[PDB]
């Protein structure tokens, strides 16, 4: 259903500031975060496509101030099978 | 470049090696309402399109003007993921 | 290149960036009367055309032989705004 | 609130061509214009997000072909207090 | 929905001479002028497309003699929404 | 490249400047009888063709491989003025 | 008033091909020609504005393939007094 | 590249000089039986085909890649003279 | 690039020598079921396809972006041997 | 209805020899000459297109022997409006 | 046993887009994901051989545009003893 | 009188391929050939003007692929005295 | 029927490890080998296309440890006429 | 007599792809193979003349892509005494 | 129809062996020879195209042992008008 936006930081702080900046930027819903271990954590947002596209590049911009930002990517419409196997707040 | 809705995926295992890793998709042209109305044509993805998505597939000598498609043999490729289609001031398609 | 009449606009948010900022239009080929008689086809604007205007869109490998479409992946672009259409000496279209 | 797109041009002809090219490129409502004096003029557009962000990008290149272009910016979700206190159209009143 | 022609001069005189030169070149209708403040003013004509196209490049040539000419542009058919929101003497 | 009979002319005043001074024509393909049987298509003149003449208009990426049409954006151009058409050994058309 | 397009060519063949291509390129009325002597010949076309100006641009490029071409010009709104005082076709009482 | 049967010849006297000396032929695509089933299309000869012969005419941007017709304006050219066309192991055309 | 089922073989004995040694095949476009539904079109092989196989043949200016074709006069070539075709999540074709 | 052939010489002689050679060259109908003044004169022939092509380029070669030859051109089918306004002997 | 395809990415966003593009490219069943800690994440896909081989090749190219990619491998016919002892889905 | 086209080639094969290609290019009647001895052969073609003029040009380009080609010429309007006095077919 | 995979080694040993490596790699049916004399021996496998392609070029790796490898090729679907005339175990 | 096309390859993989591609290209009857030892194998095809010449030339290019290829030759009309005295099928 | 094969030699012998070698090469029909005078003679064969193409290019090689070879050409299907006017033994 909704699009997908992800920001992955080697520091807990970056993810928060990255998250807050994203929600404040456009009509998107923050769903939670996935700790991959080894420092790295990841914020996950979802919503209509163009807001996320505008959301991420507003978070990365506001999170690069704090520390390193590993990766930033946006999937406009994840395959049906993904949402059913990964914690992306659109599981049935 | 023509409106189109993805319909399925095609997988070839014995292929010209220049294309490996290319994602072959099956698209049918759709009327500007989202109701698919056309014949099946294959094209490679460069935007990460999946089933049920409305796309624009460019064709011909200009279907190569993108990396992952350069001197590769391709005469139809995707280049966009539609988001809304206006007609006369009344929206006929959303997402 | 065909007597096309503009019908609507297409908006892509995730698109090949080489084309980003280009204005995508929806055109239907028309007989020289302003009567649209064909299927919807997409092409990028290079002339600042709007909805309801009669245009010619060139197609294929030669639709990129224009700036803001050079090494870009595009197979159809507008290049003219019709002003009158002659047939045997009788005006069939005006502005 | 409806999204927001703006173009500020030193001339005036730039704004018009910016205003039009924004409209011809997507489903957007041209809401008016704001004269800040000194020759600087600003077009103000509003509509759904994916439309404005696409129209604006079109207006930028559309004004550049005349020149100038002072500023070009897009706000997806204005806080309520903006739309209420400033002349961007959508003000409840 | 007739065409549109505009000339913008950093001087009141440039606009006037530009206006007269345009009207004399082809059958176009002068709508008025818009003072953007700070010197700059803009002449606005409207009419058939090719007449304006021949009007401006006949006005611009006649205004370059007097002073600077900021910008000159021609819209063959402005979108309906513009005419209703900008003072271009075609408001309904 | 397809034979065709000219039907009329198209006049655009706002066009991509690389082609200014080119003469835009409207052609309908005709069977080798002079009886037009097709849809109207536009193409530029490089041979000095007029209304009522039977022509061959080449199209596409190879319609620019001619001077006064090289790096110009055009996907259909004239290249000939027909004079007679044989069919099985009996002339079906004359000037 | 009908527009005005003119082409002045030193030869004669220059005028014809320029005159012709102007007619074949748009809906214009070829109105006659005026010989000022010395070889200089001028083709005169009249019609809707956008048609002449498109035909004019075509004849110029089309006459150059023969050469010469002295001058090429287009008047969108000729004053009433011209068409009345000069043999440019659209003269009253005809 | 499509099957085709020659039907007649086209003769033009006013052409872009780059094309002079080329031999113009008139072809219709045929079912693999010698049964012409299509519209008349023109293409230049480079193999010496005559009336009543079955040929393949390649078209478009790749119709100029043949020694002759190089930077010439041509979008359709002959490139073969068929001798037999097999289908499933039973010959449908001979000589 | 279009779905296709090989149908037969074409043998030309007088052909442009740049192309000799190329393998000429006869393909009909098919709907994604293996059921051929279209007109016969010829294309060269680059993968060693045989009769009865479902293949993808790309066409046009980009059908030469492959060795044993590059700068040869050919406007359609094979580039794959299909193995399965999904439509909405249900396979319509298997090897 | 037929094509058009023209040769333009800076000398009465060049046109004549150009004329005689043309009729001797192909089935063409000689119509006359139009004196543009200032020396220059012009031969006019008309007939099928391919005849004119072989007629003119047989005169150009045959007229250069006498003197200079200004211009040579061939119209395969003049627009109907021309013949009605220029003296090219297919006039109403 | 169903074939086996695996992609191991140091980030997390790398896995998802690698996982996704693998799913969008062929008839594959995305089976879950495996966190080895330290940031390393592994996506596991399974299906027919020719399908995985197309998905895998797609994921590698798709994750590298984000970066990282530690390892990428495909097992056509996993031994029964694997599928019984390891969390690759097809475990009875 | 029908036009006249001729090609003279030192070989024999040169004439044939030229003679053949002349016929295949337009509606022309191949009228025979005349051997001048010493190996020189001349093909004689006759027909409508535009056909000969196009057919001939095809033979010239077509004979070159063998070589030689001595002369290649086209007469639009042969004098009546020729066709009656020379073995060019159209004689009474 | 099914695809075709071949490995040809100048040594009986290389083929065995090449053979064993192929069956262990994917669902393939080992059918036999044809001794061409003079040392050279040839492995023949058959099965689905992608399985064969993934089997051979996974087997070829296992013969390079032992010795030289003459040739490696994969036919996805041999013409019906071949299988009936060469001993590739799909003979009628 | 039907024509004759022959391809001689050092390997065996060489023959098959050469043998195969020869059949897929034209109306030809793949007639068998003859092992002369030393690894040398020879594929033999027979059929109409115009067909063999296309299959042979097509097979050559397909086997060279594996390598080797010793000889490649095409006989349009074998003498009656050959087909009777040699194992080329049509006996 | 019957294609045609021709070889043209500056010596009666060269033509003979070229003919003999041609008939021995493929199923082709020898009709005779035409003396163009001045030494040069021409062998003419006719038959299906690929046999002739394979026949001729076997004579040129077999005649070069004796001497010079003037010309060699193959027409896949001569136009009907040729056979009726030239001695190529398919005359009515």
């Amino acid at each position: 259903a909704d699009a997908l936006g992800m920001i992955e930081v080697r520091g807990f702080v970056g993810m928060v500031e990255a998250a807050d900046a994203m929600v404040k930027a456009a009509k998107v819903e923050l769903i939670g975060y996935e700790k991959t271990g080894g420092g790295y954590v990841t914020a996950v947002v979802r919503g209509d496509v163009a807001a996320v596209k505008a959301a991420t590049e507003a978070g990365q911009r506001a999170a690069e101030r704090v520390g390193e930002v590993v990766a930033v990517h946006v999937i406009p419409r994840p395959h049906v099978n993904v949402d059913a196997a990964l914690p992306l707040g659109r599981t049935p | 470049m023509v409106l189109g809705k993805v319909v399925g995926t095609v997988v070839a295992s014995r292929k010209e090696p220049r294309i490996e890793g290319l994602s072959l998709l099956l698209v049918r042209a759709c009327d500007p309402d989202g109701t698919p109305t056309g014949g099946a044509v294959v094209c490679a993805d460069a935007v990460g399109a999946g089933v049920g998505e409305v796309v624009l597939y460019a064709s011909g000598s200009s279907a190569r003007q993108t990396e992952v498609t350069n001197n590769r043999p391709v005469d139809a490729t995707i280049m966009a993921i539609v988001d809304l289609v206006e007609m006369g001031g009344d929206v006929r398609f959303r997402k």
